[PDB]
C-alpha cells in the first residue's frame, strides 16, 4: 500500500476573535 | 462476432492491418487475443486503459446534411426536410422515412414534400433519433424532447462508425479484449475507414507495456 | 505438497448497531401500530360566574403500518471438485452468505433506501441535524471539528427523552483523543500515553461502517485536509423508542432440485426482516 | 354512519382524460387502481405504467418518468413483447363497472399512467385512480 | 357538518448551527 | 407485496376541475372524500355536496341534483346558516397534502360536488374524489 | 465584552460564579434554576490555551 498521510489536529483553539 | 489473434512481437511471425467488414445499420463484437503477447511478459495481465481512435481513408462526403431541433415533452414537433439536400441539378426529391429506422419513441407522418410531424410518446423526456432518406441519401435528424423545465443538451451526431462509449471488457485471466463496432445507417458503401487499437499491459511493480494495432473497416452492402 | 490447515482469510465485519435498536418480533408479513399524534388542548381558565363551558379541541390518534421486506440469493456448484475436495466449500459457502445477511442488514437497517429496503435513519433524514461552525486559520475559513462541539453535542440531548447513547466510527474517537491546547498538552488522558476510557460509562458504542468523515484517517484538517463541509461525524438517540428493527424468519437453506442439470448442484436461500423509523424526534446528527 | 375512509386509504386523480399524473406512494405501502369508463370504447385500449424517482434539485418533485419493468409470476404466458408492464382495458366495458389492478412490485416513489399510442383518442373517454394503503410514517 | 385532518406528505430536513461559547477574553 | 385494493374499496372522480361527476354509492355502504390541491390556493374554497335519486325513466341513471341536509353531533356551533351542508378547504394549504371529510348520514345513491358559487375562481385547482369501504351486494 | 472593533455583549463562566455566590447570606437556602441549555452553555467553555 502506498504510504499514506497522518494529519492530525493543529493547536485548534478559537472560534470568535482574529488577531490583530 | 470477429476475432482476431495479434502477432506477439517476437521478431517472427495484402495490406498492413486486418480485414473488417461491415454493412450499413449492423452492430457487431470484436474479440482480441491478446494472450501471445502480454503471456510472456508475466505481470497482472492486462488493464482497461485501452484507446481507439476512427480515420477515413475514403470518405465520399455526404449528400444530404444533418439537422436537429428542440420540443417541450408532450408537445408535437414540425419541421422542414427539404433545406437539407442542396441539390446541384433541377429534379424531383423522393423523400422517405427508413421504416427500419424510424423513431423509438414517437411517431412521424411524413406529409408529401419534406414536411414530418413527430409526437412523442406520452410522458417520455430524452432524445430520439431517425434515419430519413432523400433521393438514397441517407442522413439523420435528431430531436431532443426537453422535460419542460429548461433544456437537454445537444447530442454529437453519430459518426459513419463508430465505437460506443463503454461497452468493452477484457479479460485478465485469459488475455481477451472485447468490444461493439456500431456502424451507422448513413455509412456509405464501398468507403474505408481505419481503426488503431493501443491497449496497455502492467507489470507485477506497476509499470506499463503498451502495443499497437490497426483494422481496415470495409463498409460493404449485402455483407 | 504438505499442504497445511492453515486458513488465513483477512476480512472484517463491522459492529453491529443491531442491539441498539428496539427488537420486535412479527409472525405475519404485515403489522399495524398506532400512535398519539398530541394530545390537544382541553379546558381553558374560564372566568367566574358564567354558567357554561368551553369544548376544547380533541386530540388525534393516527394509525400506522409496515410490512416486511425479504432478502433471497443463490449459489451453485459443480459436483465435480466438490468430491475430489480437500476441504469443504458448501460449509464453507453457508458461512460465507450469512456474512452477506449480516452485512447487508445493518448497513441497509441504517442506510436503505425506501423500496424493498427497510428506510435507514441517515437517508430518512428526520433527525434533526446539528451542523458545526469553521474555524479561521490565517485568514482561511477552513472548517473544523473541536473538542468544544462533541461536549456541547451531547449534552444538548434534552434530558426528558432519556438516556440516549452515541455512535461513531472510530477515527472520530482517535481524532478526539489526540487533540492538543495551545502549549502541547493533550486535553484527554494527559500524560499517558494513551486516552482510552470505558465507553460503556461514556455511553458510546463504536463502529466502523458509518461515514467517517477523516477519508481513511487523513484529513485531520489544517490546508487541502479540510474535513470536507456536509460530512456525517456522529449520531445520538434514544434507540429503544426511535428506531425499531423486525424479525420474522432466519435464514434457511433448500436444495434447489431442478435447475440442478446433473452438472451444477444448485443451492438456495433467503430470510425475511425488517425495520422502520419510530418518533424521530428523539435523536440528533451531528455533521461539519 | 359511514367512517372518514379518506384517512386511511386516501385517493387521487391518475388520468382524467386529458392529462395524466405523478402521485406520491412513498408514505404508504400498498397501492391499486380504480378504472372507469365514462362513454362506450371503441377498440382495446392500452396504457403504460411509469415510475419516477426523486429529483436532484428538490426531493419532493417527481423527476424524469422511467417504465416500470414486468415481473411475472408461474401462470405468465403473453409477456407483453416488450417486458415493460401495461395494462388493456378489454373491449365491451360498460360505463357503469369498475376494474381494479396494480403492480406486483412498486420501485421508486412515485407512479403514473398514460395511454398508450394507437389508444390516445379512447383514453379520452376513461378515468383511472388510485388509492393506497396504510401509511408507514 | 363535515370536519377535515390532513397531513404533510413529504417532511422537510432540519438544519442548525450549534455554536459554542467564544474564546474567552479579557475585559481590559 | 401490495394487494390489487382497487376491488375492497374502489375510487372514483368526484370533480376533476371542470366538472362534477355523481358517483353511485348503492353498491357500497361507506364512502369519503380525499381532496387534493395542485397549486397555491388565492382564498378559502367552499364547495356544496349534492345527493341524487335514481331516475324516474331508467332505475340506473342518477335524477336531479339534491342538495344534502347536514346533522350536527353535540359539538356545533357553527350551524351553517340554512342547514344544508358545505365543506371549505381553508386557505393555506400547501400541495402534497390531503385533507379527507365525509357526511355522516347518507341519503339517495349518488353523491356529488360542487363549487359553491363565489367560489369557482381558484377552484380549478382542486381534485376530490370519493372513495368507498366495503360492496354490500 | 470588548471583541475586534465592537461591543458584543456576553455571558462568561466568572459572571455566573460571581451570581451564585451573591445571594444575602441570612434569607436561608436558595437554590436557581435555568433552561437546559444554558447549563449546556457553560458545560463547554474554554480558557486561553484549550482546557475546559
Amino acid at each position: 500500500a502506498a504510504p499514506s498521510r497522518l494529519v492530525q489536529p493543529g493547536c485548534f483553539i478559537c472560534r470568535g476573535v482574529a488577531v490583530s | 462476432m470477429y476475432f482476431f489473434s495479434v502477432d506477439p512481437r517476437n521478431g517472427a511471425s495484402s495490406c498492413c492491418c486486418e480485414s473488417i467488414s461491415a454493412r450499413p445499420g449492423e452492430v457487431n463484437g470484436v474479440m482480441v487475443s491478446y494472450a501471445a503477447w502480454s503471456a510472456p511478459l508475466r505481470g497482472h495481465g492486462l488493464t482497461n486503459k485501452t484507446t481507439f481512435e476512427i480515420d477515413g481513408v475514403s470518405v465520399t462526403p455526404p449528400k444530404v446534411s444533418n439537422a436537429f431541433g428542440r420540443t417541450k415533452v408532450g408537445v408535437v414537433f414540425e419541421g422542414t426536410l427539404s433545406d437539407l439536400f442542396p441539390n446541384p441539378e433541377g429534379e424531383q426529391v423522393e423523400y422517405e422515412i427508413s421504416e427500419l429506422n424510424g423513431p423509438s419513441n414517437g411517431v412521424v407522418e411524413l406529409g408529401a414534400n419534406g414536411a414530418f410531424t413527430y409526437t412523442p410518446g406520452a410522458l417520455f423526456t430524452g432524445v430520439d433519433r431517425f434515419w430519413f432518406s432523400i433521393n438514397g441519401n441517407i442522413g439523420e435528424y435528431v430531436i431532443s424532447v426537453d422535460p419542460t423545465t429548461s433544456e437537454l443538451p445537444q447530442p454529437p451526431f453519430t459518426t459513419p462508425v463508430y465505437v460506443p462509449a463503454a461497452r468493452r471488457s477484457v479479460d485478465p485471466r485469459t488475455h481477451v479484449l472485447k468490444f461493439v463496432l456500431g456502424v451507422s445507417p448513413a455509412a456509405i458503401p464501398g468507403d474505408v475507414y481505419r481503426l488503431t487499437v493501443r491497449q496497455v499491459a502492467i507489470d507485477c511493480d506497476g509499470n506499463e507495456f503498451v502495443h499497437i494495432s490497426c483494422y481496415d473497416i470495409s463498409i460493404g452492402s449485402c455483407g | 505438497p504438505q499442504v497445511l490447515a492453515l486458513e488465513v482469510d483477512c476480512n472484517i465485519e463491522c459492529a453491529s448497531l443491531l442491539d441498539l435498536y428496539g427488537q420486535i418480533e412479527v409472525s405475519r408479513s404485515t403489522f399495524t401500530y398506532m400512535k398519539i399524534a398530541d394530545y390537544g388542548q382541553l379546558g381553558e381558565y374560564t372566568c367566574d360566574a358564567k354558567c357554561d363551558a368551553e369544548f376544547g379541541e380533541p386530540g388525534n390518534i393516527r394509525h400506522l403500518e409496515g410490512k416486511t421486506y425479504d432478502y433471497r440469493g443463490v449459489f451453485c456448484f459443480n459436483r465435480k471438485n466438490l468430491q475430489e475436495a480437500n476441504y469443504d466449500f458448501l460449509s464453507f459457502m453457508i458461512g460465507a452468505a450469512q456474512r452477506s445477511h449480516r452485512i447487508n442488514r445493518n448497513q441497509a437497517l441504517m442506510i436503505g433506501k425506501g423500496v424493498n429496503e427497510p428506510k435507514g435513519w441517515l437517508t430518512e433524514n428526520c433527525f434533526p441535524v446539528f451542523q458545526t461552525l469553521p474555524v479561521d486559520v490565517n485568514g482561511t475559513s477552513t472548517p473544523a471539528f473541536l473538542a468544544q462541539d462533541w461536549r456541547r453535542f451531547v449534552t444538548s440531548f434534552p434530558a426528558e427523552y432519556g438516556e440516549a447513547r452515541s455512535v461513531m466510527h472510530q477515527n472520530v474517537f482517535g481524532y478526539l483523543a489526540a487533540m492538543v491546547d495551545a502549549n502541547g498538552r493533550f486535553l484527554f488522558g494527559d500524560g499517558d500515553l494513551t486516552f482510552t476510557p470505558d465507553l460503556v460509562r461514556e455511553r458510546i458504542r463504536i463502529s466502523n461502517c458509518l461515514p467517517d468523515p477523516t477519508e481513511g484517517n487523513t484529513k485531520g484538517g489544517t490546508g487541502q485536509d479540510a474535513f470536507a463541509a456536509g460530512s456525517f461525524v456522529a449520531a445520538q438517540a434514544a434507540w429503544k423508542t426511535a428506531f425499531y428493527a423486525v424479525e420474522k424468519r432466519p435464514m434457511f437453506f433448500e436444495q434447489y432440485e431442478g435447475g440442478s442439470s446433473a452438472w451444477c448442484v444448485k443451492y438456495q436461500f433467503g430470510a425475511e426482516d425488517g425495520g422502520f423509523v419510530g418518533c424521530c424526534e428523539h435523536g440528533r446528527i451531528l455533521q461539519i | 354512519m359511514n367512517f372518514n375512509v379518506g384517512v386511511d386509504f386516501p385517493s387521487f386523480i391518475a388520468w382524467d382524460g386529458e392529462e395524466s399524473f405523478p402521485v406520491k406512494v412513498d408514505g404508504f405501502n400498498q397501492f391499486g387502481f380504480t378504472f372507469k369508463t365514462i362513454a362506450a370504447l371503441t377498440a382495446a385500449t392500452t396504457f403504460n405504467i411509469f415510475y419516477h424517482e426523486p429529483s436532484d434539485a428538490d426531493p419532493c418533485v417527481p423527476g424524469p418518468a422511467i417504465r416500470v419493468p414486468e415481473v411475472p409470476f408461474c401462470d405468465t404466458v403473453l409477456l407483453s413483447e416488450d417486458g415493460l408492464a401495461a395494462v388493456t382495458l378489454p373491449e365491451t366495458v360498460t360505463p357503469d363497472s369498475f376494474c381494479a389492478g396494480t403492480v406486483p412490485c412498486m420501485n421508486g416513489q412515485w407512479i403514473s399512467i398514460a395511454p398508450a399510442t394507437g389508444s390516445e383518442t379512447n383514453a379520452a373517454n376513461v378515468q383511472i385512480t388510485v388509492t393506497m394503503k396504510g401509511a408507514t410514517r | 357538518m363535515v370536519k377535515l385532518n390532513c397531513r404533510p406528505l413529504c417532511q422537510a430536513p432540519t438544519a442548525s448551527r450549534l455554536v459554542s461559547p467564544p474564546c474567552f477574553i479579557c475585559r481590559g
